[PDB]
């Protein structure tokens, strides 16, 4: 009687949301055909494709996710390789031009003969499940169509739906290395948007992961496949709990009630350890306590933030595999000791504590080496003062001239919403120095 | 280290073995083993004396082997 | 404990409607009642699974093998049993008034 | 083989140390409890005089 | 309350196995179950339809 | 009633408990496993001396084990008889000493004391009327020694009234095995005359003294010589268990061994001990036993007992045996010997008999003597320290663990003093 739907907007979404059904799929026995073969079941309890599956009767099932984009490349992708039988056909709704960056142009005036479609398909899924936890949201800031269909998609869901949590897993612009050249424009008008909808967003910026792809893995040559698997494993991890057994669980809902002190402070940037290759996976214990290490360890945060200049808030790090509650009191023990790692005056304690048995899985022909243990922390630190500081000062630079501006009054917005988008950015960055301020 | 050996040789006795020895009449450290001890020890050292002679010729032939090839 | 006094095992039958004869009601003291030369202590636990023993065959599991009894009007038919039989010894002449 | 086996559904829903007691210390008999030992023992009219004193030092307990 | 464990050596078709005094009849094999006793080389006995 | 407690620490000190643990244990008839298979009553009448009771009946002796190193008690379990020292009683830490007085004495041994300390004061209080404690250690491991004498110590100072036995081993001149030997005996000498009340000494060049040329066993190894000390230790409190024509615990014993309270360092030995391949040509009767518990080669100590003058001796015998022979006999030593006893004490030998022999064996005797002879040992400790001391050789392993040099010049004197002291009276006359 719980369940989550899963929507994926736009290609950095979709490429993504694409990776987190292959680890989705095969964590219960699912082939590409959706049926589930009369031989060789490996499931352990019942109910486990509830989550994210819904029953057809007799025979295979059927994903949870309404597929988003403009552009019909992407899209007409899926339906033409081997998962073509697993999704709905008439849910992967998609339009004829592209949205070609401007923001604008999936807001106001494309995206408005889509976003009704979307919705109603919406209306359809809401019916079927019985107490739906919330959704999961995937976008990649730096692009309009991820950025316009976004921030329309979810004002409309707050209004319609209500108090129900919605979380969002953004790929933001990393400091210097950035594919596109308009990208600052648009990420300063989709944190106005975001910021006001949505319950928990983490940060998933290229740039860091390609540092963490090479102290590990030792590969000098990453694509986006690698990259975007990566990402699957932290996706399998924050749902660990909701299908699964365990000795200590969380429930979605208790993310809203442990990591967000206030409304307006909700950004938190994750972390991964252990990925060690299968070259290399066997040479060492892996145990609790050291894993908890690289857990901390600054390289390897999700996001090209260093921790180090900042306070943490709360860190709600979870827990997988082969782990007793003995060792984890030693665990969280050690790490207040250290004094490279200092919180802030009104938190003792910061840390909610999870645990889960079933181990992480092996995707054949990715990177990642099987293991015992695995840890995947979403944590809030003051640290993130700085990704917004950085896309401040950008934006500033680019308007001054009001360069490219240009293309986007031709779409129909009014010249005051750039300026606007502003407010939210700079009145967020005195907040966070509030926030720390020892009183 | 641990001492689970009184000697190199006898191991600790069987718990049932010690009956006496409540008075300094029974030892077993008057022996009575050191000849028979010996003589097995002895023609034992003549079998590595055989066994690693064997092998050394055999590497050096198969050495003057590369000499004679060489020729 | 699991033994009631022999009086107040009489009581149960009167009560219960269920009409017994008096050398039978003998019967039955002499297979449950406590071994003891006085009275009192008359033990029902013994008595009371094997009499319930035709409605469902309590403590089935642990044996799963055995199958419960069915029961039906074959049932009361062992109720018949008499000295009436003795007619076995030869039927031919009631089948030849009855045909 | 000998620790490798470790797996989450083993370690944690295997008590360790708060299992049965070793054996030498149940010797107790639960239906026998005190008030049974002597007043319910049976009583006799004639007692058994017989008593003895073994020439053996008293075990101290 | 014991500090004896399973070894999948023990289970089988038709035989009784003990779970909390509660007694399984364990009727039907699936389709992959009857390999990997052949592979392992163990013998196996034949079905019957459950009543 | 008054029984005794036993605290082993150090690994000389732990092995020669190894066995003799096994040696009482086949004396009563206690079984490895802790179950009761003696056959007289007798057996079972005075156990409560060493062995404590508990439920199921299983017997535990109250023993303490201690030791800085794992490998000293982490082998001892696997021998015979090897679990019946309660698992709790251990106590062990992680780093060891190294023959390091100094890391036996302030760093390591001190900071352990509290844990070992406590159960002792827990073992002890449970006992009903106790009589003391006594020590197994040997002076030639700085681990050992280091906290070994800081235990006699703290005991002294909340149990003034309970005696207190120590059998040191002590490092003889000819066969040397340690090389820091001389500051760990002159040092750790210095504490035990101060608090010890008994002590009686040891050295192991009389073992293989006794093992080659009296015992005619080919090859000795480390197992004999202990095995000759525990029966000799059985025997001091041989009677305290058993009924006899003259009981005499360790109280009477002292009584009639320290003339003056800073004399309190014996010199002990066993006898019979006849060869395999003897015991069909000598004669058991009372003269024979007298006269070898004497010989000097038979003493444990490498000191001749002749090359000075006896000042107290006791004789505890073993056996049924007719008390005008021990009397006459023991009378018979001290008139043909007279330039060998002290003359202002008149028949300064003590008896004693006890009605349960050992096992195996008829007539046996051990002896406790507080002879001048042991000023021999000290001498030969005390030139070597002072001759390794004009240089500060190897001295700076101690003065840098917050130890200062004075320390050791007051041992030395201390040490110094007793040996002049000590024969003040041999040449001494009334
Ligand atoms: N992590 C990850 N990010 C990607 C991937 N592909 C594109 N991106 C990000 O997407 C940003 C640009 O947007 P696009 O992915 O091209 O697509 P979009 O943002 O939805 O905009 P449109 O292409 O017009 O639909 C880049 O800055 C990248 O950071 C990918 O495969 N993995
Ligand atoms: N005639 C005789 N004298 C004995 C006997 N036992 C001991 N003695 C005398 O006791 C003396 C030895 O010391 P004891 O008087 O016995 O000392 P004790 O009897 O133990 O007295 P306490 O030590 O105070 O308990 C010897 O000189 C004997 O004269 C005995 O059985 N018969
Ligand atoms: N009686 C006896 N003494 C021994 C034996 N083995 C070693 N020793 C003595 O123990 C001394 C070494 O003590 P050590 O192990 O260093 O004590 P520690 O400092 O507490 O570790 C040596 O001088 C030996 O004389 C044995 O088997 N029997
Ligand atoms: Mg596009
Ligand atoms: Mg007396």
């Amino acid at each position: 009687m719980r369940e989550v739907i899963s929507i994926h907007v736009g290609q950095g979404g979709i490429q993504v949301g694409n990776a987190c059904w292959e680890l989705f799929c095969l964590e219960h026995g699912i082939q590409p055909d959706g049926q589930m073969p009369s031989d060789k079941t490996i499931g352990g309890g019942d109910d486990a494709f509830n989550t994210f599956f819904s029953e057809t009767g007799a025979g295979k099932h059927v994903p949870r996710a309404v597929f988003l984009d403009l552009e019909p490349t992407v899209i007409d992708e899926v339906r033409t390789g081997t998962y073509r039988q697993l999704f709905h056909p008439e849910q992967l709704i998609s339009g004829k031009e592209d949205a070609a960056n401007n923001f604008a142009r999936g807001h106001y005036t494309i995206g408005k003969e889509i976003v009704d479609l979307c919705l109603d398909r919406i209306r359809k899924l809401a019916d079927n499940c019985t107490g739906l936890q919330g959704f999961l949201v995937f976008n990649s800031v730096g692009g309009g169509t991820g950025s316009g269909l976004g921030s329309l998609l979810l004002e409309r869901l707050s209004v319609d739906y209500g108090k129900k949590s919605k979380l969002g897993f953004t790929i933001y612009p990393s400091p210097q290395v950035s594919t596109a050249v308009v990208e600052p424009y648009n990420s300063i008008l989709s944190t106005h948007s975001l910021l006001e909808h949505t319950d928990v967003a983490v940060m998933l910026d290229n740039e860091a992961i390609y540092d963490i792809c090479r102290r590990n893995l030792d590969i000098e040559r990453p694509t986006y496949t690698n990259l975007n698997r990566l990402i699957a494993q932290v996706i399998s991890s924050l749902t660990a709990s909701l299908r699964f057994d365990g000795a200590l669980n969380v429930d979605i809902t208790e993310f809203q009630t442990n990591l967000v002190p206030y409304p307006r402070i909700h950004f938190m940037l994750s972390s991964y350890a252990p990925i060690i290759s299968a070259e290399k996976a066997y040479h060492e214990q892996l145990s609790v306590a050291e894993i908890t290490n690289s857990a901390f360890e600054p390289a390897n945060m999700m996001a090209k933030c260093d921790p180090r200049h900042g306070k943490y808030m709360a860190c709600s790090m979870m827990y997988r595999g082969d782990v007793v509650p003995k060792d984890v009191n030693a665990s969280i023990a050690t790490i207040k000791t250290k004094r490279t790692i200092q919180f802030v005056d009104w938190c003792p304690t910061g840390f909610k504590v999870g645990i889960n048995y079933q181990p992480p899985t092996v995707v054949p022909g990715g990177d990642l080496a099987k293991v015992m243990r695995a840890v995947c922390m979403i944590s809030n630190s003051t640290a993130i003062a700085e990704v917004f500081s950085r896309l401040d000062h950008k934006f500033d630079l680019m308007y001054a001239k009001r360069a490219f501006v240009h293309w986007y009054v031709g779409e129909g917005m009014e010249e005051g919403e750039f300026s606007e988008a502003r407010e939210d950015l700079a009145a967020l960055e005195k907040d966070y120095e509030e926030v720390g301020i020892e009183t | 280290m641990k001492r689970v050996k009184e000697s190199y040789f006898r191991e600790h006795p069987h718990w049932s073995d010690i009956n006496g020895c409540s008075g300094a009449k029974e030892f077993e450290g008057e022996d009575l083993a050191y000849d028979a001890r010996i003589k097995y020890q002895k023609e034992t050292q003549k079998q590595w004396i055989e066994q690693q002679i064997r092998e050394k010729k055999m590497r050096e032939e198969a050495e003057r082997n590369e000499e004679r090839a060489y020729a | 404990k699991g033994v009631v006094s022999e009086q107040q095992f009489r009581r149960v039958l009167d009560v219960s409607n269920i009409k017994l004869s008096e050398q039978d009601i003998n019967l039955l003291l002499s297979e449950f009642k406590v071994d003891n030369i006085p009275n009192g202590q008359v033990r029902y636990s013994d008595f009371c699974e094997v009499i319930d023993e035709i409605f469902t065959k309590k403590a089935i599991d642990k044996d799963p093998l055995a199958t419960v009894t069915q029961f039906q009007p074959e049932t009361t038919l062992p109720a018949r049993r008499y000295y009436l039989n003795l007619t076995e010894e030869e039927k031919g002449q009631l089948r030849h008034l009855l045909n | 083989s000998k620790k490798t086996i470790l797996s989450g559904f083993m370690k944690n829903n295997s008590i360790v140390g708060f299992k049965e007691c070793l054996d030498s210390q149940l010797q107790l008999k639960d239906s026998k409890s005190e008030y049974n030992d002597k007043f319910q023992s049976k009583n006799r009219i004639h007692r058994d005089t017989s008593i003895f004193h073994i020439r053996n030092k008293s075990q101290i307990i | 309350n014991s500090t004896d464990y399973y070894t999948w050596e023990d289970l089988n078709v038709g035989i009784n196995i003990n779970l909390f005094e509660r007694v399984f009849r364990i009727v039907d094999c699936d389709s992959f179950t009857k390999e990997f006793f052949v592979y392992m080389g163990k013998k196996m006995n034949s079905p019957e339809r459950v009543p | 009633m008054r029984e005794i407690v036993h605290i082993q620490g150090g690994q000389c000190g732990n092995q020669i408990g190894a066995k003799f643990w096994e040696v009482i244990s086949d004396e009563h008839g206690i079984d490895p496993t802790g179950t009761y298979h003696g056959d007289s009553d007798l057996q079972l009448e005075r156990i409560n001396v060493y062995y404590n009771e508990a439920t199921g009946g299983r017997y535990v002796p109250r023993a303490i084990l201690m030791d800085l190193e794992p490998g000293t008690m982490d082998s001892v379990r696997a021998g015979p008889f090897g679990q019946l020292f309660r698992p709790d009683n251990f106590v062990f830490g992680q780093t060891g000493a190294g023959n390091n007085w100094a890391k036996g004495h302030y760093t390591e041994g001190a900071e352990l004391i509290d844990s070992v300390l406590d159960v002792v004061r827990k073992e002890a209080e449970g006992c009903d009327c106790l009589q003391g404690f006594q020590i197994t250690h040997s002076l030639g491991g700085g681990t050992g020694s280091g906290m070994g004498t800081l235990l006699i110590s703290k005991v002294r100072e909340e149990y003034p009234d309970r005696i207190m036995e120590t059998f040191s081993v002590v490092p003889s001149p000819k066969v040397s095995d340690t090389v820091v030997e001389p500051y760990n005996a002159t040092l750790s000498v210095h504490q035990l005359v101060e608090n010890a009340d008994e002590c009686m000494v040891i050295d192991n060049e009389a073992l293989y003294d006794i093992c080659f040329r009296t015992l005619k066993l080919t090859t000795p190894t480390y197992g004999d010589l202990n095995h000759l000390v525990s029966a000799a230790m059985s025997g001091v409190t041989c009677c305290l268990r058993f009924p006899g024509q003259l009981n005499s615990d360790l109280r009477k014993l002292a009584v009639n061994l320290i003339p003056f309270p800073r004399l309190h360092f014996f010199m002990i030995g066993f006898a019979p001990l006849t060869s395999r391949g003897s015991q069909q040509y000598r004669a058991l009767t009372v003269p024979e036993l007298t006269q070898q518990m004497f010989d000097a080669k038979n003493m444990m100590c490498a000191a001749d007992p002749r090359h000075g003058r006896y000042l107290t001796a006791s004789a505890l015998f073993r056996g049924r045996m007719s008390t005008k022979e021990v009397d006459e006999q023991m009378l018979n030593v001290q008139n043909k010997n007279s330039s060998y006893f002290v003359e202002w004490i008149p028949n300064n030998i003590k008896s004693s008999i006890c009605d349960i022999p050992p096992k195996g064996l008829k007539m046996a005797v051990t002896f406790v003597g507080n002879s001048t002879a042991i000023q021999e040992m000290f001498k030969r400790v005390a030139e070597q320290f002072t001759a390794m001391f004009r240089r500060k050789a190897f001295l700076h392993w101690y003065t840098g663990e917050g130890m200062d040099e004075m320390e050791f010049t007051e041992a030395e004197s201390n040490m110094n003093d007793l040996v002049s002291e000590y024969q003040q009276y041999q040449d001494a006359t009334a």
